[PDB]
This record gives structure tokens, sequence and C-alpha cells, in this order.
């Protein structure tokens, strides 16, 4: 009667962003990354990592419903950042990290199922 | 057309038109069941 | 500001379930991990049937909906499968989905066990794992003497968030800190608790003590397979769609910063 | 009314194992003995197994609709 | 299908109506993947003192546990709260049917840990 379908959560609506930056006002150099159609399993990982750099002085996400199907990470960094480029480098080092993990499970199935 | 009706008791495929009274032309039952159509109705397996 | 550089090791593979360590990754990283693991691995499993005749005492939801949760092998197709969202065919077409077919009846006196066995499939390569060449076939309805089942199921591409008879898992057991070293946990009785299978611990001993400069690292996996993918496929298909969602993401987001 | 596919809890596979269930059953297993027999290790799936009440098989004692 | 607003029920008068849904991933889990089919909250339990539901759910984990069925006829002094823990701190449990949970979005122990295990309920 009310039940959204189970893809909502997952698929983009026709003319929604899957990700929109917008500047916030409050304190200098932070930004509001608003995420349609993911949860915590990239908010938690952005965030954590974004936690990672020296140059990012505020980070955190949530998921301001959990009926509704969107994230909302903020960033603020140091002036001589920026919220965009922590983000891309966030993004960037996760990748390279869970590349060199998928590599390395490889190469640990192919030990194990070798010897 | 012909609405084959299933029989309650001794499970008849039996044809009956229209103002007639429902009885099995077998064994004379009065309980009648409609067999299931022949339309196409789809499930998600959910 | 950098990635983790982390490692692995797995201390067991079986065709059930494969037990493995990651050490040197965040906390994030490895509940993230864990999440795919259950809900974004996709796999091929009955998401649409079309049943011609069902006598049987199960209605026909119930019949539709205990063919969905049976798994089926998925270990190399489900990366060439499409989404049928993607796919530019009809309803239906042999890029996006797999046919099964289901036709049993009753004649005989004793009571007709209508299993896994009986989904064939167009497709030698997605079957019912039960049904793959022991572990006995998966019931999907006792049928009796003149009770009839004849159905025609599709099986398509999908991943836990969308329905659980897509999560390749039966169960992902994950863990960290087995000693409460990081004191995450706080016992009001420590000597009360049984020690993790991953404890290194004298039985005199409750818990670590406790570390304030630590950080959770090493954490133990568990991942079960419910049998459509092995247990390595799951979690490498795991760590390469978490790396696509992340792909996805970043060219999302140069799209954004480059239009403002 | 029958035996569920999948564990309600974790998702492993329960369906294929009424059968064997009942077999060690009438074998002079334990209901514990017979559990661990066939891998259901977690008290979720031993759930599943050692609660399920098969009213299909009543439900096949009533002739069906159609000879 | 059940959704948010169907009401159940346990055995103990401890009724009330699904708030929300969670996915196996969103769920809290033990060191050994099991999420809970239903999360009720404690802050029903002290007012009404519904203590058999605490010791259904230690029998029953207890009975799932060792392949039996408890014994919960109400006036046998030949089972006991002490007596089911002993059972159950055989299992490789904490004897009063507490476990760690992990948080189910970020992964983290929580700091309390769970009573959990299995409980007859009734959707009505
Ligand atoms: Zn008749
Ligand atoms: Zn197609
Ligand atoms: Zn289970």
């Amino acid at each position: 009667m009310n039940a959204p379908p189970a893809f909502e959560s997952f698929l983009l609506f026709e003319g929604e962003k899957k990700i929109t930056i917008n500047k916030d006002t409050k304190v200098p150099n932070a930004c509001l990354f608003t995420i349609n159609k993911e949860d915590h399993t990239l908010g938690n990982i952005i965030k954590s990592q974004l936690l990672k750099d020296p140059q990012v002085l505020f980070a955190g996400y949530k998921v301001p419903h959990p009926l509704e199907h969107k994230i909302i990470i903020r960033v603020q960094t140091t002036p001589d950042y920026s919220p965009q480029e922590a983000f891309t480098n966030a993004i960037t080092d996760l990748i390279s990290e869970l590349s060199l993990l998928e590599e390395r499970f490889r190469v640990a199935i192919k030990d194990k199922q070798e010897g | 057309q012909p609405m084959i009706y299933i029989c309650g008791e001794c499970h008849t495929e039996n044809e009956i038109k229209s103002r007639d009274p429902i009885r099995c032309r077998e064994c004379g039952y009065r309980i009648m069941y409609k067999k299931r159509t022949k339309r196409l109705v789809v499930f998600d397996a959910r | 500001p950098y990635a983790n550089q982390p490692t692995v090791r797995i201390t067991e593979l079986t065709d059930e379930n494969v037990k493995f360590i990651i050490e040197n990754t965040d906390l994030a990283v490895a509940n993230s991990i864990r999440r795919v693991f259950i809900a974004e691995v996709p796999i091929i499993a009955i998401d649409w049937v079309q049943i011609d005749a069902n006598s049987s005492v199960l209605h026909d939801e119930f019949i539709a909906h205990r063919l969905g949760l049976i798994p089926l092998t998925s270990d190399d197709i489900v990366d060439k499968l499409q989404y049928s969202r993607d796919c530019t065919c009809e309803e239906f077409c042999p890029e996006c989905s797999v046919e099964f077919t289901l036709d049993v009846r009753c004649n005989e006196d004793q009571t007709r066990h209508v299993t896994s066995r009986d989904l064939i499939s167009n497709s030698p390569r997605v079957i019912p794992v039960t049904s793959r060449n022991e572990q006995d076939d998966i019931l999907i309805v006792k049928l009796r003497k003149g009770q009839e089942l004849r159905l025609r199921a599709y099986a398509k591409k999908g991943f836990g968030k969308e329905h659980a008879k897509w999560n390749p898992t039966a169960g992902v057991a994950f863990e960290y800190d087995p000693d409460n070293a990081l004191r995450h946990t706080v016992y009001p009785k420590p000597e009360e608790w049984p020690k993790s299978e991953y404890s290194e611990l004298d039985e005199d001993e409750s818990q670590a003590p406790y570390d304030p400069n630590g950080k959770p690292e090493r954490f133990y996996y568990n991942v079960e397979s419910c049998g459509s993918l092995r247990p390595e496929t799951i979690v490498l298909s795991a760590l390469s769609g978490l790396k696509k969602k992340l792909s996805d993401l970043q060219t999302q987001l140069s799209h954004e910063i480059q239009s403002d | 009314m029958i035996i569920p596919v999948r564990c309600f809890t974790c998702g492993k596979i329960v369906g294929n194992k009424w059968e064997a269930y009942l077999g060690l059953l009438q074998a002079e297993y334990t209901e514990g003995d017979a559990l661990d027999a066939l891998g259901l290790k977690r008290y979720c799936c031993r759930r599943m197994l050692l609660a399920h009440v098969d009213l299909i098989e009543k439900l096949l004692n009533y002739a069906p609709l159609e000879k | 299908i059940p959704q948010i607003g169907d009401k159940f029920a346990s055995r103990h008068g401890q009724k009330g109506t699904c708030g929300i849904q969670y996915r196996q991933e969103d769920m809290p889990f033990t060191c050994e993947g099991i999420t809970p089919d239903i999360i009720i909250n404690p802050h029903a339990i002290p007012s009404r003192m519904t203590i058999g539901h605490l010791i259904e759910c230690l029998q029953g984990k207890v009975s799932a546990n060792k392949g039996e069925i408890g014994d919960a006829t109400p006036f046998n002094d030949a089972v006991n709260v002490q007596k089911i823990s002993n059972l159950l701190s055989d299992y490789g449990y904490h004897l009063r049917g507490n476990e760690v949970l992990y948080n189910g979005f970020t992964g983290r122990k929580i700091t309390s840990q769970i009573f959990i295990g299995p409980t007859y309920y009734q959707r009505l």
C-alpha cells in the first residue's frame, strides 16, 4: 500500500544527482556533500579516510532518515586545502587500499589452495 | 463459453450452462468449483 | 593523509566458508567490506515466476517466494549478466536473465517431493546449488497423488540491498580485538565471559590490559557461503563492488566539481 | 507449513535438511546430535530445524480438488 | 508481508508495532554473525516486570544450543534461572544470556553487552 520498491535504496531517480556539493557558510572551508542512494557503507569509509588527512579539520556523515536513501558528509579542511580536494583524495585512497586488499586476497587464496 | 466446473466430491470436469441447477452429472453433488484461469499471473519471488 | 596498506592472512578455505584476517586497515573499511558481503555482492536468484498449474497445498505466492530463496550457482555468470535495468531487450533475454522450468505431477501413491532438483535451467552454468554435482536437495513442495505443479521462472541479477534472496552469505562472523584491549566493550564482570576463539590470553587472565594508544586493527572474518558463490568469490566480488561504488562516486564527484 | 528454505536470521539453507533431520531422529540420534550432524552450529539454524512443525503432512491428508 | 505498523507480541504481554525494518547489514551482530530477528526496547521490561520474557529468552538459547524444548511449566522447582544459566555457560555463552554485539552501521562493538536469544513471538 505504501511499501517503496526495494530498488529505490540503490537506484537514482531520473534527474536526481548522485552527489551535490553545497558550501557551508557557518565556518570557512567547509562543504556538505549530499550523496543520494548511498548509506553507511560508503559514508563510514569516506568519513574515516577523511579523518586520516591532517588537513581535514572536520569529517562527519549522517543518514538524516533511515527511510530516506541519502547521506550527508560534512568536510572542513584547513584554509590552504579544500573539502572537495579532501573528498577526492579520500576516495582515491580508499580505491587504492581496496585494490591492494583485493590483490593480496587473491595472492592469499592462491597460496591457500596451492599450499 | 463452456464454463466447465469441478465436483467437490467426485472431482469430475463437467460443463454447466447458465440457468442450470448446480448438479454434478456423475454423482449429483451440489457444490462445484471453478477451474484455475488461463490468464497469465506473474509473481516476483519476494 | 593516504591509504592503508592492509595485509591478508587466510586461516581456512573450504567450499562452505572462508576464514581470514585483515590487518592494518580501518574499522570503517572492515565493516564496509563486511556489509558489502551481505548487501552488495550480486548473485543470480529467481525473481520472476509464472505458475501455469499448481494443485499443491501451498498457494502460488508461497511457491514463488520459496523458489526465489533457492540459491543458484552464480560464480562466473553473474559478472557477465546484466541487470534488466541495463539490458536493452524486452522483459527478458539470455543476456540479463536465466530461464528455469519446473513440471512435476504426483501420479504415484507415495508423496512426491518437488525439490530443487526439479528446477531445470536453460543455462548449464546457473543451476540450483544442491543440484550441482551428500547434501540433499532443497524441498519446494510435497505433492499428493493427483497434485501437480508446473511453472516457469526467470532468475535475475541482484544483491542483498534489494532482497535477502540475493544475499550470498549464510552468516558473516566479524570480530576484532578479541581480548578487550581497546575497551570498546566494558564487561561488568570480565571473568564471567567466555574467551574468543581468536584470543591469546592465559586462562587466569580475563581480558587484555587496556591499550590507551590502540586502534582497531586485525579484523577476523568468517564468510560462510549460501552456495551461489564460492566464499573467496564473495570476498573478491565484495572488494570489486566496493571499489566500483567508490569509482562511480568519484566520477560523479568530478562532474560536480567541474560543473561548478 | 513446510520447512523454510533459508534460516530467517543468517540465510543459511535449511530446506534440504528436514528430511535428513527426521531420518537422523529415527536413527536414534538426539535432536542436538542430529542438528550437529547436519552442520547447524548457530542456534538460529538449530532453532529453524528444532522448532519446525511439518503441517504440510497434515494438509496432504485431504484429497486434492482434481483427480 | 510484515511491515512498519504491524502489531507483534511475545507470550508475556509485551506487544508493540514494528517501528522500522533494517537489513541484515544494518542490524547489530554477534561475533558469530547472528543478527536479531527483532529488537525490543529494554524500557518495556522494568515497569511491566515480565521476567518470564527474560527467562524464556535464556531458556530458549539453552534449548536451541542443546537441541531440546525448554520446560517452562509454571511451578517447577527443577527449573530455575541459576540452572538455566549454568547450562548456557556450557555452550560457550555468557551465563546470563548477554553477548557482545557490534554496531551494524559502523562495526564497532557496543559498549553494553546486549541480552539476545530465541523468544517465541506472535504476529497479531
Ligand atoms: Zn460429482
Ligand atoms: Zn535482457
Ligand atoms: Zn541461521
